[PDB]
């Protein structure tokens, strides 16, 4: 689609370019960080739940504090530059300085001397210390995705966009995110399949990493250039933007509740409680399967080039399925089949594509022999099923799960509406991710490996989807009742 | 009806070679997915190799990859399995399996027994 007028073009094209560059970098780094962490020497998918908690969220709080104290000393555009340019500096220094020195910075000797002491479940924790530059890459990719996408760009947009433009501009950005998924997938596939220079002695992944980070640097430079252009040619034009507009809404400056003044609001009434249960269950269910799926990827694609090429193809097909969804099942299913079915499609889809995946992962030897008669191994079949599950979730999230969340936010009174919305999006925004990481950390420490914890992940996934299904079924009763009295 | 029968089993030595046969009958051989399995006494039946429909796609077990090669002949109805560099771990009764083009269950032959320089009895 292209639902933007002709006069708003000069304002939206720099915005669309900024969003395209930011999402392109986000996808490239999201795939490259998994490639680096999972394919590292002495590392694997077990390092992912340890990073995502013991490095991502403390660095997240550190960066949020630095940003909050920096916004008061720098101007808005100077703040954007001072936050975005360190990212580009790191992504230019990584493949040129930090990755070539990865056999000098990484303390492999101390790392294995430590691993010989810690329990075998802390292999994912000693893989952080063994690959601490790859861990810094993971942290900074997560911080790109958080800061430069959700905080920086979206604050810029919500500040400079008009309310009468916001819906169309955000729909255009939603379709541009899928177009950038397509582009970043093709670019990662190309940079990975560029396993050229047959003359050995060079790192085949070194060239791919140089190409990926070079595309990232060019995209970040185009981002900075479009930001400068929209500041010097648009945000100073009294026709597109005027700071006399958002002051009305900023009179009541955003009162972000800390954690627990909302943890009690999640206990005020069963409505917001069940909605928080839905969000938390989604956040945990999406994370529970990803670590096992990435272990299966490390098994199927040992070297970093094939892993990154699969991640590129996976991003490309996530983009394809996202475009198909946004074009066909955009707002169809919710209004066609009620709120309960729209809220239940995602849990039952995760349930089906997760029990199949965990059956292929647990019953490998039982399946290898029946699947072998179909040309594939249960490892490749589990990889495919996990990729299908991830694609379906990341595709019909924005159209099936978020669309039912916000639809449930409707029949509430404005006070409880905004307060409970803030409560959910302040606690369960990570609570789910951090909990899905902590569950996997505990299961790795207790069980001892990823292959040994997968029978317990399936039981936990069934115990959470059961909560997800029962809470969505109960929330549908309080959603249908309150909607009827709101009519009169 | 779906009679499968194997041939070529026996013994050579630890590191020898054998060529199994699957001279089947009773179905459209050009439209069936064949393959070879084995079941040592006390172990579970594992697969050795499968041949797609014409020889394009072959899937070997990671324990026999590079050593064994599976080949069919849609004209001369028979599935072959050229076994080379036989290890003492290879001793088992080898079954030939056959799945139709759209079915989901594989028919099994009576299986031929293969033994190689019996290891420590
Ligand atoms: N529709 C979307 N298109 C592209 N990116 C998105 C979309 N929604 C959210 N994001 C990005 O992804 C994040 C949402 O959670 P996120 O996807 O990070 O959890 P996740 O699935 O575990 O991914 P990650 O591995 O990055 O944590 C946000 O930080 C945002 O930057």
């Amino acid at each position: 689609l292209w639902p933007i007028h002709t006069h708003e073009l000069k304002k939206v094209l720099p915005m669309f370019l900024m969003f395209f560059c930011i999402t392109f970098n986000y996808t490239v780094l999201r795939d490259t960080k998994d490639t680096l962490i999972v394919g590292a020497p002495g590392s694997g998918a077990e390092a992912i739940p340890f990073i995502k908690f013991w490095l991502v969220v403390p660095c997240a709080i550190i960066f949020m504090l630095i940003y909050a104290k920096l916004s008061n000393i720098l101007s808005k555009q100077a703040l954007f530059y001072a936050v975005g340019t360190p990212f580009l500096i790191f992504f230019a220094l990584f493949p040129t300085v930090i990755y070539p020195l990865r056999d000098v910075l990484h303390p492999t000797e101390f790392a294995d001397r430590l691993q010989a002491i810690l329990p075998p479940g802390l292999l994912g924790l000693v893989a952080i210390l063994r690959n601490w530059t790859f861990a810094a890459f993971y942290v900074l990719a997560e911080l790109w995705g958080s800061v430069m996408l959700s905080l920086m760009f979206w604050g810029f947009a919500n500040e400079i966009t008009k309310i009468h433009e916001a819906k169309r501009f955000y729909a255009l950005f939603g379709i541009g995110a899928n177009i950038s998924l397509l582009a970043s997938g093709r670019a990662i596939v190309w940079a990975s399949k560029l396993r050229a220079s047959v003359s050995e002695g060079v790192d085949p992944w070194g060239i791919s990493l140089r190409l990926l980070m070079a595309m990232t640097i060019v995209s970040g430079l185009v981002l900075m250039a479009s930001y400068w252009w929209i500041n010097k040619n648009v945000l100073t034009d009294p026709r597109f933007y005027n700071p006399e507009e958002m002051q009305k809404g900023k009179k009541g400056a955003k009162p972000k509740m800390n954690m627990k003044d909302s943890f009690l609001y999640l206990a005020r009434s069963p409505y917001i409680l069940l909605l928080a249960l839905l969000v938390i269950a989604y956040g945990i269910c999406i994370n529970l399967i990803e670590v096992t799926w990435k272990s299966q990827l490390k098994l199927q694609y040992p070297n970093m080039n094939d892993y990154s090429e699969f991640m590129g193809n996976f991003s490309f097909w996530t983009g394809v399925v996202s475009v198909l969804i946004m074009l066909f099942v955009g707002g169809n299913v919710i209004r066609k089949f009620g709120w309960l079915t729209g809220a239940l499609v995602t849990p039952v889809m995760v349930l089906l594509t997760g029990i199949v995946f965990f059956a292929l992962v647990i019953f490998r030897n039982q399946a290898s022999g029946l699947v072998a008669m179909f040309g594939t191994t249960p490892l490749m079949l589990a990889v495919v099923v996990g990729a299908i599950q991830n694609i379906l979730s990341k595709s019909t999230k924005y159209a099936l799960f978020d669309s039912t969340k916000e639809m449930a936010y409707i029949p509430l009174d404005q006070e409880q509406k905004v307060k409970g919305k803030a409560a959910i999006d302040v606690v369960a925004a990570r609570f789910g991710k951090s909990g899905g990481a902590l569950i996997q950390q505990g299961l790795l420490v207790i069980c001892g490996s990823i292959g040994a914890m997968t029978p317990y992940l399936a039981v936990i996934l069934l115990f959470i989807i059961a909560i997800w299904l029962v809470s969505a079924t109960k929330l549908n009763k309080l959603f249908l009742a309150q909607s009827a009295l709101k009519e009169q | 009806e779906v009679q499968l029968v194997e041939s070529g089993g026996g013994l050579v030595q630890a590191g020898g070679s054998l060529r199994l046969s699957c001279a089947a009958s009773g179905f459209t051989f050009s439209d069936t997915y064949m393959g070879w399995f084995r079941q040592a006494p006390g172990k579970e039946r594992e697969f050795v190799a499968t041949i797609d429909y014409s020889g394009g796609h072959t899937l070997y077990a990671d324990s026999v990859k590079g050593r064994f090669t599976i080949s069919r002949d849609n004209s001369k109805n028979t599935v072959y399995l050229q076994m080379n560099s036989l290890n003492p771990e290879d001793t088992a009764v080898y079954y030939c399996a056959a799945r139709k083009r759209y079915h989901y269950y594989s028919y099994w032959g009576q299986g031929t027994q293969v033994t190689v320089s019996s290891l420590e009895h």
